């Protein structure tokens, strides 16, 4: 709908918005991937146990 | 202050015409650019004059 010109501002709108979501996303994602390991760690300590 | 309103549908629009004469003094396009109007489709035009 948009020339190159006009279209990068809403492009790098849009580009902000995912790279939020995104970086959020990865964040949480590592965050319950450390709980998970804290958990697989205990499970492993109970089955050697 | 009574500005006319008028209703198009139902029809081929071809805006390359209309936009290579150059009798119009100014032809300022915000939501679109002028060249991509001869690819785009809309539900209906409102012709205010
Ligand atoms: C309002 O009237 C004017 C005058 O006709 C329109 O401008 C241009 O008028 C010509 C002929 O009426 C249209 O066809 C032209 O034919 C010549 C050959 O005779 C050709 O060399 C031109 O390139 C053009 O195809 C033309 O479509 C039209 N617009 C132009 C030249 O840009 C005007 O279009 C009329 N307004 C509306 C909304 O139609």
């Amino acid at each position: 709908r948009l020339d190159p010109p006009e279209a990068e501002v809403q492009i790098d709108r849009l580009i902000t918005g995912r790279l939020q979501s995104l970086q959020t996303y990865v964040t949480q994602q590592l965050i319950r991937a450390a709980e998970i390991r804290a958990s697989a760690n205990l499970a492993a300590t109970k089955m050697s146990e | 202050y009574a500005w006319n309103r008028k209703r198009i549908s139902n029809c081929v629009a071809d805006y390359s015409v209309l936009y290579n004469s150059a009798s119009f003094s100014t032809f300022k396009c915000y939501g679109v650019s002028p060249t991509k109007l001869n690819d785009l489709c809309f539900t209906n035009v409102y012709a205010d004059s």
